[PDB]
DNA sequence: CGATCCTCTCGAT
RNA sequence: GAGAGG
């Protein structure tokens, strides 16, 4: 259920992130760790919020209504 | 090597194939996939004829509704939650009237489906058809 | 333990063995009914020392023949000769009461009943050994010496 | 469990009129003074009769099982010591699947069936989500045991950490006993399934007091997340 | 699978540890006392003692439990055939009665028909041998808390007891029916309300409660979390 | 935080940590028997009621 | 105790004295046959039992998974192939020795260094 | 456990947990300790309800 | 530490030695019971105070 | 004739 | 009645 906007514990926003990080992920092949870094998601509480990050959000989209 | 013994790591491989193959709730499933196949059947045939009425083969509708002033349709398990109806199917036997000459089919009720089970309309269900049908998947 | 003499480890060894309900049943580890005919001349081969003394300083054919264990008579504070004296005091006269010595490699004890015969013997047995108190006091089980 | 099942049923005739047929006496013609060395054949809990070799006859009716002939689920025990053999086909019964270990090139020196070959079918099967648990079941290379059985056989509880050869260790590493009986039938899948839903949740539950376990395995309940897609 | 009458056979050995002449008693359903082994056997039509006790003791080396028997076969003595064994039993008309419990009431596994005695007194001899063995301190008491002696009863088995009674109330309200017609009115709602009672309630022992059947078999469905 | 307590940041519970929606469903429908008599959906006013 | 029965009936046979030859004679009495004891042993009791401390030494024994495995040299062939247990006398005040079945002669050999055996 | 050859009194065998809980239990220290966890939370439902009648 | 861990792992090596000489020796009918109680009784009371022991 | 206390929620008659 | 909380 869709990417949380700003980190809970330090407030970066992370909520424009997500689209970057599927791509980091898929298109340049890249380790989610990488991937984070390229991001500027230095600290584990940022870290966290994206790779535990999970997007039911798609799942929700699926029905019908 | 294909004969070579395989190592701890490759218990998750056997451990992918149940599940991917039983799920986690197959003995609710086969218990009463057991029941519909084969014991209602033996449940129909024990005691059954009469003095003569005599009961031969059972059959199992797939789920429907018999409608208040309307039809019968396809009752699938999201209408039954949110309408308030039991998921059941109607029993149907074949019910001969022998008339003894010389010595000297039939509705018999509804009976309540377990989800997931093979008379039920999730079993066949692709991913596409859950969501279509407002069932997880 | 009395006030003295309590610090009497001997002491305390001999009043737990005066005290502790010991049984026939307890030292014993077999009896059998054979029949030896001949009173003074034996049919087992093991017992005929026995047969050459007990005449100084009628009966009947059958045998009740009982075998201690060495150890458990140890135990206990038990002798072969305490052991057959209070056998012998219970049915006296009805009952002929034989023994070998405290010495003597097997521990044994000869019986004999002073028609229908064969079933009274193997009664005689039951009393003997649920039925008879060697030394003990009765409810008295088990009882463990402690410092 | 993660791994139990519980038998559905199987009609025991079948069984009987092969075991009729494969050896055994009938109780009816049965003299014990002149077949002194018979095991008894118990199915479900009826004695039908006696057997003279039940080690052939034991040969027989699991090599069945592992090809399917005779249900999976059928339970088929035999207490050498006490001359019985006892076979449940009834319902009921909680079961559990393990590897089989059986002798290989040589008589002693037992191996898994189960080979990376089957692993890397499995997994084929698995990337193109063919080679199923239902393979490895009709192929003898695992195979359903319950309580009953469990008694007459002997689990390794890894593979390669229970059954390589012997001939340095991590301190930080758990102690760990050996080999000590090296006569094994079965061998564990991973005994982390001797858990259930609840308790698969807890990390490192083998780093905790047990009835910490048994509290997490109640919450665990009573935490909210998405219950539910739909 | 057919009925279920459960009657539990009691197996006794009468006379405690210590006491002489101990003798081994079993008890039969729809029997007011309990049956001397020996006079069991003899009813089956296994007369002679060395029969009788070839069908408990499987080893002639075996004394010990030999010695054990000899009460027994003291006990019965005064039986010497099936005819007499049987009238012992609960006139003439009796004697059936007899013969009629041994084949429809002890051992109903096994079979419930006719001619079978040898398969009857040889696992009525198995229970006795297994008795000895244990009063012998050759084997353990068994432990009633071993899963292996435990079935789990499911849906299916659940729902078979059910629907095994509502069927049966369907045939006998079909049979009234019928037997008014004495010069197509099926109840369907008989089955579908049973099922529906039974599932919607925990109890389930139609309509009744009664029976400790109610416990909660059958209960909301956990929803909280998808592991609940 | 003692005895069992805890200390929680309000800050990050401003964005969002721990944050859940609750759901509850009423239920009702028009009567259970009566012939002619059935009770009615609708908004209720004086009709000496 | 080792008994006999009648060998017609198939019946036991209760014991009878002479008295004038004083000889120990086993009688039916489901009819008239007699033969004589064959030793003056007619019961025996038994409360420190060794019966059933070996029972279960059948052939089949080493094809037992479950059972451990000694490196034991059998006295009698000197085979180290054999499988042990401890008594099979499921009694409280049992001992705790170890009984070993040469998986090569089928010979019962002890752990035990007080006791001899007969078996 | 049907892990265990029959006859076998060794500490492994009857219930010794060996390591630590930093070290980590294997599933055989596991499940003896889960046994002895077990009888805890049996006795604690029990000696309350026995002792809530013995304070009445 | 590295070393203390060592010593732990030693202690409880030698615990498992007294409990395999006692079995040893209990298998061997050398073990006397004492007054009171049984032989298997004596055996199980010694075991367990070397387990207790190398935990403490 | 006994079988902890108190507290909650739910469904069904 | 069941499910739960300390
Ligand atoms: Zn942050
Ligand atoms: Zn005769
Ligand atoms: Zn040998």
């Amino acid at each position: 259920m869709i990417v949380p906007v700003r980190c809970f514990s330090c407030g970066k926003v992370v909520g424009d992130k997500w689209e970057s990080y599927l791509n980091l992920l898929q298109e340049d092949e890249l380790d989610e760790g990488t991937a984070l870094s390229r991001l500027g998601l230095k600290r584990y509480c940022c870290r966290r919020m994206i790779l535990t990050h999970v997007d039911l959000i798609e799942k929700f989209l699926r029905y019908n209504p | 090597d294909e004969s070579a013994p395989i190592t701890a790591e490759d218990s998750w491989a056997v451990i992918s194939a149940f599940f991917r193959e039983k799920g986690l709730v197959s003995q609710q499933l086969d218990s009463f996939n057991q029941f519909v196949d084969y014991t209602l059947q033996d449940i129909i045939c024990e005691d059954s004829t009469l003095i003569e009425i005599s009961f031969g083969k059972i059959y199992v509708t797939k789920p429907m509704v018999n409608e208040s002033d309307g039809v019968t349709h396809a009752l699938y398990p999201q209408e039954a939650r949110l309408r308030n109806l039991t998921y059941s199917s109607g029993l149907f036997v074949d019910v001969k009237k022998r008339t003894y000459e010389a010595i000297d089919k039939v509705f018999i009720g509804r009976l309540p489906i377990m989800l997931r089970s093979k008379n039920c309309y999730l079993s066949e269900a692709t991913e596409s058809d859950l969501y279509k049908l407002k069932e997880c998947p | 333990l009395e006030p003295g003499h309590a610090a009497d480890q001997e002491q305390a060894k001999l009043i737990r063995s005066a005290i502790e309900h010991t049984t026939l049943k307890s030292v014993t580890i077999a009896s059998e009914i054979y029949y030896d005919p001949d009173p003074r001349s034996t049919v087992i081969p093991e017992d005929e020392e026995i047969i050459q003394l007990h005449f100084s300083l009628q009966q009947s054919p059958w045998l009740l023949r009982l075998e201690l264990d060495r150890a458990a008579m140890n135990d206990k504070d038990l002798t072969m000769g305490q052991v057959g004296e209070r056998i012998k005091q219970t049915f006296k006269n009805d009952l002929f009461v034989i023994w070998s010595e405290d010495n003597d490699e097997k521990l044994i004890i000869r019986c004999r009943v002073v028609a229908e015969e064969d079933h009274m013997l193997k009664k005689i047995e039951n009393t003997m050994l649920e039925n008879i108190t060697l030394r003990g006091v009765e409810n008295i089980e088990r009882v463990v010496m402690m410092k | 469990s993660l791994m139990s099942c519980i038998s559905v049923g199987t009609d025991p005739m079948p069984i009987i009129t092969f075991l009729s047929e494969w050896g055994m006496e009938p109780l009816e013609d049965y003299v014990p003074h002149q077949s002194p060395d018979a095991t008894r054949v118990f199915v479900n809990g009826v004695w039908h009769g006696v057997h003279r070799n039940p080690a052939r006859l034991m040969e027989t009716l699991r090599t069945l099982r592992r090809k399917g002939d005779i249900n999976p689920e059928v339970s088929m025990i035999r207490d050498i010591r006490e001359k019985e053999l006892k076979i449940f086909t009834d319902a009921g019964r909680v079961y559990r699947p393990l590897f089989i270990v059986e002798d290989d090139e040589s008589l002693g020196h037992k191996e898994l069936k189960v080979r990376k070959g089957h692993i890397a079918k499995l997994m084929a099967t698995e990337y193109q989500d063919e080679y199923t648990w239902s393979s490895l079941l009709n192929e003898g290379l695992v195979e359903y045991i319950d309580a009953e059985e469990e008694e007459s056989i002997l689990i390794a509880m890894q593979p390669e950490d229970l059954e390589p050869a012997e001939a340095d260790v991590d301190p930080a590493k758990r102690i760990r006993v050996s080999h000590h009986a090296t006569t094994f039938t079965h061998c564990e899948i991973h005994p982390s399934m001797i858990l259930g839903v609840a308790a698969s949740i807890i990390p490192f539950p083998d780093h905790n007091q047990s009835p910490r376990n048994t509290y997490q395995s109640a919450m665990g309940k009573q935490a909210m997340g998405v219950f539910l897609t739909n | 699978k057919g009925s279920r009458f459960i009657s539990t056979l009691q197996v006794k050995l009468y006379g405690r540890e210590g006491s002489s002449a101990r003798t081994i008693k079993a008890t039969l359903p729809y029997i007011k006392q309990d049956i001397p082994i020996v006079i069991i056997f003899r009813a089956l039509g296994i007369i002679p003692d060395g029969e009788i006790l070839e069908h408990i003791c499987y080893d002639v080396n075996d004394w010990q439990m030999l010695e054990m028997l000899k009460p027994c076969v003291e006990d019965g003595f005064v039986i010497q055939d099936r005819e007499t064994a049987l009238d012992f039993i609960g006139k003439e008309k009796r004697i059936q009665y007899a013969k009629d419990i041994l084949q429809k009431e002890f051992l109903p596994h096994i079979t419930q028909l006719e001619g079978f005695e040898s398969r009857k007194a040889f696992f009525l001899g198995y229970m006795i041998n297994r008795l000895l063995l244990c009063a012998l301190d050759r084997k353990d008491q068994d432990d009633r808390d071993h899963f292996g002696k435990k079935r789990l009863d499911l849906a299916g088995p659940l729902l078979a007891q059910l629907f095994k009674t509502l069927f049966k109330k369907l045939t006998k309200d079909i049979f009234r029916y019928m037997q008014r017609t004495v010069e197509l009115a099926i109840n369907a709602k008989t089955i579908t309300s049973g099922l529906k009672y039974a599932l919607a309630t925990g109890n389930w022992g139609e309509q009744k409660k009664a029976m400790s059947s109610r416990a909660g078999v059958s209960q909301v469905l956990n929803r909280y979390t998808y592991s609940s | 935080n003692q005895e069992d307590s805890m200390i929680m940041n309000q800050s990050s519970i401003d964005r969002g940590l721990f944050r859940s929606l609750f759901f509850r469903s009423y239920m009702d429908q028009e009567k259970k028997y009566g012939m002619s008599i059935t009770e009615t959906f609708e908004k209720p006013q004086r009709t000496n009621t | 105790t080792t008994f006999r029965f009648c060998r017609d009936c198939n019946n036991m046979l209760y014991p009878r004295e002479d008295k004038e030859n004083n000889r120990l004679l086993f009688e039916c009495r489901t009819c008239s046959y007699v033969e004589e004891a064959g030793s003056p042993l007619v019961y025996r009791h038994e409360l420190i039992t060794n019966i059933g401390e070996t029972a279960g030494v059948v052939q089949d024994i080493g094809s037992d998974p479950t059972l451990p495995r000694s490196d034991r040299e059998c006295p009698k062939c000197h085979s180290r192939e054999n499988v042990f247990f401890q008594s099979q006398q499921r009694r409280k005040d049992t001992s705790m020795v170890l009984f070993f079945v040469c998986l090569s002669c089928s010979h019962i050999f002890t752990s035990d260094q007080k006791n001899k055996r007969t078996q | 456990l049907p892990h265990f050859s029959k006859d076998d009194y060794s500490p492994e065998s009857k219930g010794f947990v060996e390591n630590s809980y930093l070290r980590g239990l294997t599933p055989q220290e596991f499940f003896f300790h889960a046994m002895g966890g077990r009888e805890g939370l049996i006795d604690t439902a029990v000696k309350t309800a026995e002792t809530g009648y013995i304070q009445r | 530490d590295g070393p203390t861990m060592r010593e732990i792992t030693e202690t409880i090596a030698e615990a498992k030695k007294k409990v395999l000489d006692v079995t040893k020796e209990a298998q061997a009918n050398l073990l006397t019971a004492k007054h009171g109680m049984t032989l298997r009784e004596s055996f199980e009371d010694n075991v367990v105070r070397f387990l207790n022991e190398a935990r403490d």
